[PDB]
């Protein structure tokens, strides 16, 4: 009787988000302190961004677009959401309007402000920067044309890594039952993520998924913590295989199945028949979130 | 600590993020002098230019010569760059500087080739940096060549080594005539 | 400490003092005997240790295996566990070599 | 105290009440902000949850009695991590802005904020056994948080007086805010002491609501 | 309604990127860290401008050019005469002023900013490489006809390396305006992509396609680890492809088409695979991935 | 327009040349290393000059002569680099990058714009062993004459290598004005191909080609593996095999023309059976370049 | 490892074998001696130098020798060890690698 | 490869058959007493060893001289002389390397 939330990760590949707040001639991504290194990130903003920017692409029906305008930055084409269905998917409905639609006078719906559904963390990258830099040619788009041209051309220089993404997902509850269409719609949307940063067209980075691991019964989330792992490793597999071993009569892994992708390629027939004969089928992520949307339409 | 900095005069805006790093775990996180990256990284993009100008006031006589086993592996160091970079410059033509200083017309001559025999090797230290390949380096700073139960600090750290030999060897770039 | 930093240094040691004392037929009591046979013998070591210097940066890498010039310098259960950890991972024992020589070549 | 429960957590911001166009944040979070979580965790729901133009219209007559005392065990830095969040204009809101009006946030304008680092919190509550019962049951019943409330003892914090100047002491700190007309919270300052030693009773503070 | 994207490498030679960013005495090529070892870079904005090149060379309608007879380089064509009608490959051009051809509103309603068709990405190699490699030699000066008079008279270095390396690509899928002989010639192009370098005086490398997979599904990337180190000739995901179509259906080989080298290493299971459906494997590469182009356009 | 590149390779013999410039004491030879191996060897530019000599012996006019007489290398030149009253060596008008300006680009309307029309690369050894000395040495005069050399002796030695090595180019161009006895003139020099690393009156090593190669002559660039036949073995048979096979029935076949030494010793009934055009077997190399050069010159 | 140390053990094998040939097998006269010790290891020294120097002669008959020459003199033995007798064939490097390290090894010389 | 066991295997039934032939009672004997297998190892030692001389002396008649030897002995030659065509056309790959250095030299 919960919302089950697990954690992604990506393949490895050059880094493409630039993260503005430009000094002198470079382009820079922030960075964390997590131990006194370096490490590159991503708001959730932009992967809520992306999610919806997907729901309106499978052809879910919406009512908010975000156009290339020529002046500024803007969304637009949004009607009064007056029904939680055909509007936003269940999630991130807000309104602050201070005199609207009779307030539910006419509008006879409720406020729909301070509600969310699957709030979502921020990104975190594996490997610690290392102090890189790209040099890039940037010459002047002309000297004779009409348009202008900036008046010289200069020199600039950006930097790029490779480096793996890990993300939890955080859903939660039993209220988003009215339309499991939506929510199986969602997930596969969440399967097909692709281009989810905004950074640039070329040197283009995409989220596949790999190896999501992460599972609990209608208890509030522990033990693992989505974070605090290494790179290029098992994370996935030494964390919760030790822990299991250690919680096999502790916690169940009969709901909580397998996690890792390398261990579908050797170990698995020993790890399954220490562990438990559960549902830890393991071999794409389309077909394991197919299983996940068919346990939980029951749910 | 902060009274010290005003003494020294013109300097630098490299060795000037000293002021950084002033910030039961950072209590004594200044000792440790870790500002090899940022003020790298900086330096890098324009004033890779610029350092042969003025040599900023001698870099505050390169942070006044560090102020003056672990200070022993500090200070061998600053011998042994020194040690390179004359022998070096001797074997290269056998002119001496003992001899230089002596008569008038040759001072500049000699000092053109410390600045191109030290820049070289400054910039082939400035890049191609890991935690393998530095350490092959090390060749051509012991080419024209205890004492040796210290690579257990060597082949651990690799980030501290690599910045005393940087900044050291900036030591013995030319002092300005004036 | 029986680890590779000493045994390094002490082979490096004794493998160019043991081949002057064939070559050239030298003792370090003479050398401080007067100070003319103490020049040349310095001069002599400075010949002997530079050629290995030149040389041993000659056959780089892999192609070095674990045999060197003179047969690896002509290096007793303690053998046989060091003998296979140099087996694999061979990169880190060359460079460190290159110490042990550097600290054998005569000061001034 | 009846007994403590102790939680960690890797990212937390707390902004100022009304801090301005450009964000900040506190080392430690406001009482009012605990107050309210544990409330919520325990499976309260709010007593007042009216709607309007703004909310937050508490009184304090049917409401729990409780007393709160606040720790920390790590020392954690901070960063900024943002560079743009619209806002609401004030002045002409000329041209489309107007003509729009369909719950309007209109008009986005770039800002930047902190984050901190890492989080560690140590300090429960002492309250009657009912109260902790629930709260139980909310959390077992029908990031990661549990109770080693005798071990793992760290620093602790407490107002100060005008003597024994503290050290990184907060600046700010709130009681018991409503966000209408008011006096707000009275005490603002707040001090830390390090001593691997239970906190006195100058930690503890009965709170109002 | 169909989307496309394929890695492709190619044959091993010395290096031919070369910019001397470092210093006039010693010329270095960008180098990037990867597991702790380094790697050479090829970037993206070559291979744009010599798609531009071959563009041109094909007989097409362009939009660009350059001069070559101006003290700093610059671009004439781009600017000058077009009003951003119609690109290359539909990139129109941007660039923000006061105002640009009267505001680009009232003459030619057309956005500012642009459409960015392509999806390219940075190139890597597949070994790294080791410090300096070769010695060079300079003259005095001309002498009697004192006409150019460097006196130089220096011994400078060059830096050289041999390996072989690869890059991915992608394509948008639902664009179709004026496409059918524009994104054809564009694949044609790219099926040579001769004249790509940072110099051309003594590397001359070839950038002649060796082996590609260039398929999936109709829907967005399932990013099947694009960057693949082909174990210096092999495949890393044959066994993630022989279930061509099963109970289980655990992996898609109905939309696949594999280049030459890769079926010129002529096995026993490449007589099982060419029963299963989607095999498409055809030894001429070329032939091979016009016939993709005529599939995805034609058909 | 008819385009054409060719591979070749010397005879195998003892070789060394004057490489390192760097110290006194011993010779360095090897440059760059294969797949963890060091067997390549030689400069791409050398020949350059080496073609630039053959040239001026075959009554082309001397327009850069070098010149011996300083202590440091200086090259001479005529009046200025004109590409049309003379062949330029080659049409090889450079770079001219001075302060001083007034080039003739204002007064005989010449942009110093270069005519390349030529492609080389470095050539490539085939043997690995690169430890080997010879132990010669040098004497002390001390003749009482009026010179003394070092007035000293030295022990020193020099390494050697008994290799055969290959050699691709490409040429890539087209007929214009006073080129056609030009390019003749380039094809017939490039048969002997003598005087390589300057002088060596010590070691005596040739260039003349065996089993000479070309590819594609009429067609456009699509030639691969340049490097291919190596280990005194012959590659290009099964090449043919799979690019443009033989018979036109899976794979049309195209224009080759092959040299002397695979086909000096090779099975007769092959001849017979590689006749489906026929294409161009010679038995000494120099015999098929002046057919080619008739042919792809068109005169 | 387990044939490092079998090379280490033909190694002794074949130095007692060859002072077998030349004096006497056991080696107690040479016990608290000046001289008798003296000859001991002066003829042991003498031995393996000239053994060890026509081995690294031939530096670059790798596989052959350690066929033909290099294993014939010095006697082996084998026990069991027949499918690691095959590298042999075709590693005939390292395994000379070894010898000599196990040779230079057995030189008592201060 | 296979050939290298073959040679190999053969090699102690040709020795086991050499000491049947020229000593008596074979292995039974050996528990009565060591002293006599003393005799029987050190005969055993010097009958190989003297074949040491001539196996190694020279290609083409070291050919000649082990064709007539191997013949005698073995009793499963027959298997052996019918597969991989005599040896692989008699002489190949200098006789193994020389009958694969007489069986590790004795073993």
């Amino acid at each position: 009787n919960l919302n089950l939330f697990a954690t992604i990760l990506t393949y490895p590949a050059p880094a493409s988000n630039y993260r503005g707040e430009s000094e002198e001639n470079r382009s820079v991504i922030q960075k964390i302190l997590k131990d006194g290194q370096k490490y590159a990130i991503i708001s959730p903003e932009s992967m809520r961004n992306a999610l919806r920017e997907m729901l309106i692409e499978l052809g879910q029906p919406n009512n908010r677009t975000r156009l290339h305008s020529e002046d500024q930055l803007a969304v637009e084409f949004k009607e009064y959401p007056n029904p939680d269905k055909f509007a936003d998917d269940f999630l991130f409905g807000y309104m602050v309007a201070q005199t609207n639609d009779a307030k539910e006078m006419k509008k006879l719906n409720r406020p729909a402000k301070r509600d969310s559904i699957f709030r979502c963390n921020m990104a975190v990258a594996v490997n610690p920067y290392k102090y890189d830099t790209v040099f890039y040619q940037s010459p002047l788009n002309a000297g004779d044309s009409a348009w202008k041209n900036s008046t010289s051309s200069a020199l600039l220089h950006r930097e790029v890594t490779h480096t793996a993404f890990q993300y939890p997902f955080a859903l939660a509850g039993k209220d988003c039952a009215a339309k499991p269409e939506w929510v199986k719609a969602l997930l596969q949307a969440i399967a097909e993520l692709n281009g989810v940063a905004g950074g640039h067209a070329r040197a283009y980075y995409e989220f596949a998924p790999r190896s999501v691991v992460a599972r609990l019964t209608p208890k509030l989330v522990a033990g693992y913590q989505t974070y605090g792992f290494d790179a290029e490793g098992n994370w996935l597999e030494l964390s919760r295989l030790t822990a299991t071993d250690s919680d096999n009569l502790d916690l169940p892994a009969n709901e909580f199945w397998l996690g890792g992708e390398l261990v579908r390629k050797m170990d698995q027939e020993q790890k399954a028949q220490l562990e438990a004969m559960g549902a830890h089928l393991y071999a794409n992520p389309e077909k394991l979130f197919a299983d996940l949307a068919d346990s939980f339409l029951g749910v | 600590d902060y009274n010290a900095i005003k003494n020294s005069y013109y300097c630098p805006w490299f060795r000037r993020q000293l002021l950084l790093n002033l910030v039961l775990a950072s209590q004594s996180w200044l000792k440790r002098h870790p500002w090899y990256g940022f003020g790298d990284l900086l330096s890098r993009i324009p004033q890779r230019w610029l350092k042969e100008n003025n040599s900023y006031f001698s870099h505050d006589a390169r942070q006044l010569f560090t102020q003056k086993k672990t200070r022993e592996y500090a200070e061998i160091v600053y011998k042994i760059a020194q040690g390179f970079v004359l022998s070096k410059l001797s074997s290269k033509h056998d002119l001496q500087w003992s001899k230089c200083k002596g008569n008038p017309k040759l001072e500049r001559e000699y000092n053109d080739k410390k600045e191109k025999v030290v820049n070289e090797a400054f910039l082939a230290i400035r890049s191609r940096t890991e935690k393998q390949a530095f350490i092959d380096y090390f060749v051509s700073t012991l080419y024209p060549h205890e004492f040796v139960d210290f690579a257990q600090k060597l082949f651990q750290d690799t980030d501290e080594i690599r910045s005393l030999t940087l900044l050291a060897l900036s030591s013995q770039y030319p002092i300005k005539r004036q | 400490t029986r680890e590779y930093a000493e045994i390094v240094y002490k082979i490096a040691q004794g493998f160019v003092l043991s081949k002057l004392s064939s070559k050239h037929d030298l003792q370090w009591s003479k050398c401080k005997g007067n100070p003319k046979l103490e020049r040349e013998y310095n001069d002599k070591k400075e010949k002997v240790v530079n050629e290995a210097f030149l040389a041993i940066r000659s056959r780089t890498e892999k192609q070095a295996f674990i045999d060197y010039f003179v047969s690896t310098l002509y290096p007793q259960d303690e053998f046989v566990d060091f003998a296979q950890k140099l087996f694999q991972d061979t990169d880190e024992i060359r460079s460190l070599t290159l110490l042990a020589l550097s600290s054998q070549y005569p000061i001034k | 105290v009846t007994r403590y429960l102790r939680l960690k957590a890797p990212f937390a911001a707390f902004r100022p009440f009304q801090s301005g166009s450009f964000r900040s944040t506190t080392p430690v979070p406001s009482f009012s902000a605990v107050y309210g979580l544990l409330l919520n965790l325990a499976g309260i729901e709010q007593r007042q949850e009216v709607e309007g133009k703004v909310t937050l219209i508490k009184p304090k007559a049917e409401l729990p009695k409780l007393a709160i005392a606040i720790g920390q065990v790590k020392p954690s830095s901070t960063s900024l991590i943002n560079q743009q969040l619209h806002n609401y204009p004030v002045g002409n809101s000329g041209k489309e802005f107007a003509s729009r009006t369909f719950g309007s946030k209109y008009w986005i304008a770039p800002v930047r904020r902190e984050v901190l680092v890492n989080l560690d919190l140590i300090i429960g509550l002492q309250s009657p056994v009912e109260f902790w019962q629930k709260l139980d049951q909310g959390l077992k019943g029908e990031d990661e948080i549990y109770p080693i409330e005798k071990p793992d003892l760290a620093s602790w914090y407490c107002p100060l007086e005008p003597d024994t100047r503290p050290n990184q002491g907060a600046c700010r700190l709130t009681l018991w805010i409503d966000r209408e007309n008011n006096t707000q919270t009275t005490i603002k300052v707040f001090s830390p002491s390090d001593f691997r030693l239970e906190p006195p009773a100058k930690a503890w503070q009965q709170l109002p609501g």
